[PDB]
């Protein structure tokens, strides 16, 4: 140490922030090294909620599922809670575990992704890994993980080899200008890391298959399921013995690989980046929660869910305070839409789409701004980490605790990047040790009676919200129906709290606030804002929609 | 001859869905797939470099003297002269017009850049596009919402390896798109029967009856689902869910309701 900082002054634009979902151009104003202002400017817009007005709410999930495809299933299971709210509707028990069985599934496939696949290149050097001796890497591995054949001498010189011969051939692909290109100030790593990285990196990408195959035994597919109707759920296949059997199968190799290699990654990147435990950081957290065991309304959502719901401001976490879903709104003054449609609680929605300029300071994002209170909300794997740890949720604080201990550091460290980082890891461990527990009370239950949809009647008007806690934090969309059509219909999306641009007072976001104070090793390849931006899972497609 | 054919992919009005998909693959898998097969030269979700530096990769594979095969994800906004969908401070539209331009061939993966998807659904807000409709020229379209990654990396690797395979009328490979999704389901019988689910509730629908009653679109959906399944598990109808039509062009407009045969 101490942290490599520079001494420029002036502007950086990052456009397009790759390994992230979407489109977004971030733009920082540096001094001295550090970032002292930023703007987070969402780069697409397609206007799903335009494209529901007067169609079948019936139609909804189909649409709105299409917000995302890196968080498939999400807006499906969401636009069928909100309209089985607003038809009245109480999904049977097994539709209710099924449909949390999936979500499930999606947390493992997408934390595994995003660490993997988008978040590890601003912190491993995989050209470093070519530096690296296998067998000092091999007696590493094991001083920093579970025994596994993979992180054998003979399987981390396979692992190498294939990088070199790829790297020797001249066509980088996918690391052509990379920033750890010939080294870089800001990344730490031994090469012996970098190849214990490296390999469990191209492990993921097998094991991504296998949880999407688990997702999909539910799901019907993936990307984008198919056995959500109102009312509950389609696949009566999924309540059966051999689909479960396999499942379960499917589940235990993916958690094994989240035990084996993703936590023990997580968890030794987070060593030598710990100056990371101080950077990045916010105050204020909200989750809707998720994995309710009553899911019959929002309200028993919020109440039953197993990652509990709550709202942390100022970092106190002796105060958690229940959510209020009528303190909820959308500012849009910064915002690419219409004057006139600040202070929206989502029921009064208005998608007005009005584009300026690039880097138009007063108006330079396709995202809404979502506040509460008045307030910015950091949601997501840390917001839910921080309200289930706050609460005394056991499974949470025995993970936080095993963290902050293998850390040596306080809870306080966990508000920053690296907090954030560690976070989506700790929930990861958290439903992967809840997986068999969850499947075996849905086959006892689909063994004993196998309904999976209730009955219902569209009314001819009516309001309905449905509330998820996505991977990437509180998800709602809320509908108005009027002659049984759709008359207004809002989502209101993880990213958009948390990537979203200033509200009406002109207050930061989470991102922008969390980049204030970010040093630049080399202005030329600011990974560092890539650490920060990546830590939040920025989806700009689930942002804006 | 060791130089692996370079392939440049955008992304424009897109939810990387198909990005998704095309990840799910397993023969090869991808790893395999872009060391040994390909050169992946730009893809966003996953490319190391980012801002300017992703900037030049895309123009130095752009300028490759190989040249490059092009994937486009995503259809085209072009209100405003395309600036509602921006990378790098340009218009989608005006990037993906001059990656085509010298492109040695060019795969629509999805039915957004194929056709248009779910941004082109009415009223259109941003005024999208497929890109072939946008661009003037023909594409290989591997349509779905998303695609199977079968029959995507199962293009590419004929376009590579064989050229340019059999299309139908709508730029789709027949190989894959050559059959309607109803023909290989195993409901048939059902439908045969006229033994329809009236409900995702009923005893119709716990004992797997055919689901045209409730909007089922495979009669009128090339695709290949039933036959190679999604993930190596499943498929829609298997889950007891009826075939949305979601490889057929503008099929938010044209097999709406979905829960409807109206
Ligand atoms: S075709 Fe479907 S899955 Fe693919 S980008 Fe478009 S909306 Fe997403
Ligand atoms: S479920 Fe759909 S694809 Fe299968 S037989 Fe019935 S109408 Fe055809
Ligand atoms: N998780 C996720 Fe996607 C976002 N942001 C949603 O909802
Ligand atoms: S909805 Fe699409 S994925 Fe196949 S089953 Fe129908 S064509
Ligand atoms: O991913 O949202
Ligand atoms: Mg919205
Ligand atoms: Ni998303």
């Amino acid at each position: 140490k101490p942290t490599p900082q520079s001494t420029f002054t002036g502007p950086i634009v990052v456009d397009p922030i790759t390994r992230i979902e979407g489109h977004l151009r971030i733009m920082v104003e540096v001094e001295n090294g550090k970032v002292k202002d930023a703007w987070s400017s969402s780069q697409l817009f397609r206007g799903l909620e335009i494209i529901l007005k007067g169609r079948d709410p019936r139609d909804a999930q189909h649409f709105t599922q299409r917000a995302c495809g890196m968080c498939t299933y999400v807006h499906a299971l969401a636009s069928s809670r909100c309209v089985d709210d607003a038809v009245k509707v109480s999904i049977p028990a097994n539709a209710r575990m099924m449909r949390n069985l999936v979500m499930a599934s999606q947390y493992l496939h997408d934390h595994l992704v995003h660490f993997y696949h988008m978040h590890a290149l601003d912190w491993v050097d995989v050209t470093a890994a070519l530096k690296a001796d296998p067998n000092k890497a091999a007696k590493l591995a094991a001083s920093i993980a579970p025994a596994r054949p993979g992180n054998s001498a003979k399987a981390l010189k396979a692992v190498q080899d294939k990088l070199k011969a790829f790297v020797e051939s001249g066509q980088l692909g996918i690391f052509t200008n990379a920033y750890f290109l010939g080294g870089h100030k800001a990344y730490y790593l031994p090469p012996e890391v970098d190849l214990i990285a490296t390999a469990h990196y191209l492990e993921a990408l097998h094991m991504q298959v296998k949880a999407a195959s688990a997702m999909a035994i539910l799901g019907g597919k993936n990307p984008h399921t198919q056995f959500t109707v109102v009312g509950g759920c389609s696949n009566y296949q999924g309540l059966t013995k051999d689909p479960l059997a396999n499942y379960l199968a499917l589940s235990k190799e993916v958690c094994q690989f989240v035990n084996e290699c993703y936590i023990p990654d997580l968890l030794a990147v987070a060593g030598f980046y710990k100056d990371w435990g101080g950077i990045g950081g916010t105050s204020n957290y909200l989750a809707f929660g998720e994995f309710a065991t009553d899911d019959s309304s929002p309200e028993k959502h919020l109440a039953t869910s197993q990652f509990p719901s709550g709202v942390i401001t100022g970092r106190d976490l002796g105060k958690v305070d229940n959510v209020d879903l009528g303190a909820i709104y959308e500012d849009v003054k910064y915002s690419w839409y219409a004057p006139g449609g600040d202070g929206k609680h989502p029921y009064d929605g208005v998608t007005d789409p009005k584009y300026t300029k690039l880097d138009d300071k007063d108006h330079y994002s396709w995202m809404k701004a979502p506040r509460y209170k008045g307030k910015a909300m950091e949601v997501g794997p840390l917001a839910r980490t921080f309200i289930a740890y706050a609460k005394g949720q056991p499974d949470f604080k025995k993970v936080v605790d095993m963290v902050l201990g293998k850390l040596s550091v306080p809870a306080t460290a966990l508000h920053s990047t690296l907090g954030r980082t560690a976070a989506r890891g700790i929930e990861t461990a958290i439903v992967c040790a809840n997986m068999e527990k969850w499947i075996k009370e849905m086959a006892d239950s689909g063994a004993k009676d196998n309904t999976l949809c209730a009955k219902w009647e569209m009314p001819e008007e009516s309001k309905g919200v449905g509330l998820a806690d996505a991977p990437r934090g509180a998800l709602s969309h809320w509908i108005r129906i009027k002659g049984k059509k759709i008359d207004n219909f809002q989502l209101v999306v993880p990213s958009t709290w948390n990537l979203g641009p200033r509200g009406a007072q002109g207050d930061k976001s989470p991102v922008e606030e969390a980049l204030i104070g970010t040093p630049i090793a080399d202005p030329k390849r600011p990974v560092e804002i890539l650490r920060t931006v990546h830590a939040f899972d920025p989806c700009i497609a689930c942002g804006v929609h | 001859a060791k130089h692996r054919p370079s392939v440049v992919w955008l992304h424009n009005a897109e939810c990387t869905g198909c990005t998704e998909a095309a990840i799910r693959t397993i023969k090869p898998y991808i790893d395999a797939l872009i060391l040994d097969t390909i050169s992946l030269d730009y893809q966003e979700t996953i490319m190391a470099a980012a801002g300017e530096a992703a900037e030049a990769a895309l123009h130095q594979a752009l300028e490759g003297k190989d040249g490059y095969y092009l994937v486009v994800e995503g259809g085209l906004p072009t209100i405003d002269g395309g600036q509602w969908g921006m990378v790098a401070g340009h218009p989608m539209i005006e990037t993906t017009k001059k990656a085509a331009a010298k492109a040695k061939g060019i795969i629509c993966i999805g039915t957004c850049s194929a056709y248009g998807g779910v941004q082109k659904a009415k009223p259109n807000p941003s005024q999208a596009k497929g890109v072939s409709e946008a661009l003037g020229v023909k594409t290989i379209n591997i349509p779905g919402c998303p695609p199977n990654p079968i029959n995507f990396v199962g293009a590419v690797v004929h376009v590579l390896t064989k050229g340019i395979p059999d299309l139908d009328e709508n730029g789709r490979p027949k190989l894959f798109y050559g059959e309607l999704v109803h023909d290989n389901c195993p409901r048939l019988p059902h439908f045969e029967a006229s033994e329809f689910a009236p409900s995702f509730d009923s005893e119709e629908a716990k004992k797997g009856f055919c689901l045209y009653e409730l909007g089922c679109k495979g009669p009128v959906t090339y695709n290949n689902c039933p036959k190679v399944l999604f993930n190596q598990v499943n498929w829609p109808v298997q889950a007891g869910h009826p075939c949305l039509g979601c490889s057929e062009p503008d099929f938010w407009d044209t097999m709406t309701p979905f829960y409807e045969q109206g």
